[PDB]
DNA sequence: GTATTCGCTCTGCTCCTTCTCCCATCCTCTCGATATGAGATCAACTAG
RNA sequence: AUCGAGAGGA
DNA sequence: CTAGTTGATCTCATATCAGGAGAAGGAGCAGAGCGAATAC
């Protein structure tokens, strides 16, 4: 057995399975428990965070550490598609735990409130969804839970969302977030997460804005003055030091050599609008609606969504072999057809993502048009069948392509059976695309994976790619290093409506550090 | 720019003189000065 | 007490633009500041900011 | 042991200040200003 | 249509 | 019984001077009246 500082023992057979970084994470989690503080397991997608949590909880119950003897009644809030995944991992890794699902699928077949009461009074693990936490906040918080692990806790990123306010009602100090991307659009998200795990460190949201968000963000713009860049550097370093003890973020670069993952590629194809697609795009950017948008009269959403649809496929004006969604009318669909042909002749398995459900239906129709054997999972599929479906695609290699929406197909599922991954449509949030592309390159991937991220050249999609590159740079400025190069590719203004198709310290080290920070 | 002396029957002043002084070229609006007489050492 | 719609009718205009009544606009103001104040008193807010 | 005051309170009296209210009825005309989809939940089916 | 304004009538 | 399809509904997320009159309160002074308090 592995013996930690005070009284925490994790069983030897369980400990041996874990990798070096995973047991380092268990150590860190128990140091947080000693401090009675929350944390973010920021390890990227696929590095293993369900296993670290399961091992830490198993050692906590096993160790009988001193209301609660060992482990109390814990609640795990996760996306609906991964609830049964958590159940399976708990059963395989620590079968002694009672692990009930609070969901319509569930296993209880009686009043839910009875299930919450039973798990609370039995010191079991209640896995629930974020929607249920919002809905059952009256009952979920009356029972003095011990641990409130939030899997994919970046769903709490909006400080004013009802789910966030619900999840911030738990009285316990032991609040954990599992999310390999705990910053997706700006630093408000980081503040929301750190308000959840440890309400005090980053102060009130106004104060956090004034001290960190405006300095750090405003120093990343292309026109930033050098003094402002240095101020942003100072603020980013301060924030990194502030959030260091409670963020544990391991990359797949410092762990890849110690984990034997196969090679990865992250190509970004710039697809070409077809003549008809280009015509529709040019007609729309020349229309009066976009003119009204640029004048501030109407909301930008109509034009933005229309351009995204046009780049996806001209489903605005639905033009035999001229049915709705015909592949040859969209350039990205032509590229996807070529890629699918090549990969099928190479005997490989492909993971085809989409932001839009309608574009997913169009891709599904195009796949039946070919002889490809597909398998689809979007928000409409019943949750109870989602983990089965994933297992199916992970089990038999007869299934060639796995269609997905990035909101359901991403976000914590394991699809290591897939070999190639193609992100058909960019999103405004970089993190959606990141999780979608890490669905394949995970622990258990025995083959070389590559990611093909399709963008239409000179369209709104390239501008979205630029916006999310800027967001990723802003995130890296505070997650990996503060020396981040300024985003210079664009100014990120409201001219994304244009078509531009190509062709003890002894008071001296401390004083020295104060001088260093102030001279910046 | 003319001094006008009036007397309000119901007031704390027996007599109050005013001038709405205004520089001839319209640089500014007229500024009024009052020189009053406190009502009835 | 929010009054009903008949106390504050939304009169339609020569086109389709539905003009709301002064009471409706004022209830909009009360609602926005009430919601905003609610989120401040629920969260940590400066006593003078709450005031 | 009673004068005699005497400090302290209890109204109470003018007065000045604030503030709030009101200011005929009815009728005609002109003129200017004044989002969208994905995911989740649930409930009705809609059939096996 | 509403609001306001103005000009009028007895 | 019992899973799969269909609609409604909610959440969440994507950027960039030429009034006047009266009533209610508070203010400061004035005194009256009674307890104690020296003191002849
Ligand atoms: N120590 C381990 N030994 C064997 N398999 C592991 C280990 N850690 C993680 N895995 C596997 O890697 C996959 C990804 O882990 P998981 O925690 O589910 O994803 P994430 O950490 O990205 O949330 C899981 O299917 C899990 O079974
Ligand atoms: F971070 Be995910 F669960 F892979
Ligand atoms: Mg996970």
């Amino acid at each position: 057995d592995a013996e930690f500082d005070e009284g925490f023992k994790v069983p030897g057979f369980l400990f041996k399975k874990l990798f070096k970084y995973q047991q380092t994470g268990v150590r860190w989690l128990w140091e947080l428990h000693c401090q009675q503080a929350g944390g973010i397991l920021g390890d990227e997608m696929g590095l293993g965070k369900t296993i670290q949590i399961i091992a830490f909880l198993a050692g906590l119950s096993y160790s009988k550490i001193r209301r609660f003897e060992g482990l109390g009644p814990t609640v795990i809030v996760c996306p609906t598609t991964v609830m049964h995944q958590w159940v399976k991992e708990f059963h395989t890794w620590w079968p002694p735990f009672r692990v009930a699902i609070l969901h319509e699928t569930g296993s209880y077949t009686h009043k839910k409130e009875k299930l919450i009461r039973d798990v609370a009074h039995c010191h079991g693990i209640l896995i629930t969804s974020y929607s249920y936490i919002r809905l059952m906040q009256d009952d979920i918080s009356r029972y003095d839970w011990h641990y409130v692990i939030l899997d994919e806790g970046h769903k709490i990123r909006n400080p004013n969302a009802a789910v966030t306010l619900a999840c911030k009602q738990f009285r316990t100090p032991h609040r954990i977030i599992l999310s390999g991307s705990p910053m997706q659009n700006n630093l408000r998200e980081l503040w929301s997460l750190f308000d959840f795990i440890f309400p005090g460190k980053l102060g009130t949201l106004p104060v956090f804005m004034e001290q960190f968000s405006v300095p750090i963000t405003m120093g990343g713009y292309s026109n930033a003055s050098p003094v402002q860049v240095k101020t942003a550097y100072k603020c980013a370093c301060v924030l990194r030091d502030t959030i260091n003890p409670y963020l544990l973020r391991r990359m797949k670069s410092d762990v890849k050599m110690s984990l034997s993952l196969p090679d990865k590629n992250e190509q970004v194809l710039f697809c070409r609008l077809t003549d008809e697609q280009h015509k529709v795009y040019q007609n729309f950017v020349d229309s009066k609606e976009v003119y009204r948008i640029l004048n501030g009269e109407m909301q930008i959403f109509s034009g933005l969504i229309a351009l995204r649809k046009i780049c996806n496929h001209p489903d605005l004006f639905s033009g035999e072999e001229d049915q709705f969604g015909y592949w040859k009318r969209s350039g990205k669909m032509i590229v996807v057809e070529s890629l699918l042909k090549i990969w099928h002749k190479q005997g490989q398995r492909v993971l085809l993502f989409s932001q839009s459900r309608q574009m997913l239906d169009i891709l599904e129709v195009f796949l039946r048009a070919q002889k490809y054997t597909y398998l689809k999972m979007d928000g409409t599929t019943t949750i109870a069948s989602r983990q089965p479906l994933i297992t199916r695609y992970n089990e038999d290699t007869s299934i060639f392509v796995f269609l997905l929406t990035t909101r359901v197909g991403g976000l914590g599922v394991n699809l290591t059976g897939a070999n190639r991954v193609v992100i058909y449509d960019p999103d405004w949030n970089p993190s959606t695309d990141t999780q979608a592309r890490e669905r394949a390159w995970r622990i258990g991937q025995k083959k070389q994976v590559t990611v093909y991220r399709l963008l239409t050249a000179g369209t709104i999609e390239e501008k979205i790619y630029h916006r999310q590159i800027f967001k990723q740079f802003l995130t890296n400025r505070v997650l990996k290093d503060p020396k981040q190069r300024r985003f210079f590719k664009s100014n990120d203004l409201y001219e994304l409506f244009t078509l531009t198709s190509p062709d003890p310290l002894a008071s001296s080290s401390l004083l020295a550090k104060m001088r260093a920070r102030n001279h910046l | 720019n003319t001094v006008y002396v009036f007397a309000k029957k119901d007031s704390k002043y027996a007599y109050t003189g005013e001038c709405r002084s205004c520089l001839e070229n319209s640089s500014r609006p007229t500024s009024t000065i009052w020189v009053s007489m406190l009502a009835r050492a | 007490p929010v009054p009903p719609l008949s106390v504050r009718p939304a009169v339609v205009m020569q086109g389709s633009a539905r003009n709301q009544d002064d009471l409706t606009h004022k209830l909009a103001d009360i609602v926005k500041i009430n919601n905003q104040l609610r989120r401040n008193e629920q969260n940590g807010a400066a006593a003078h900011v709450i005031a």
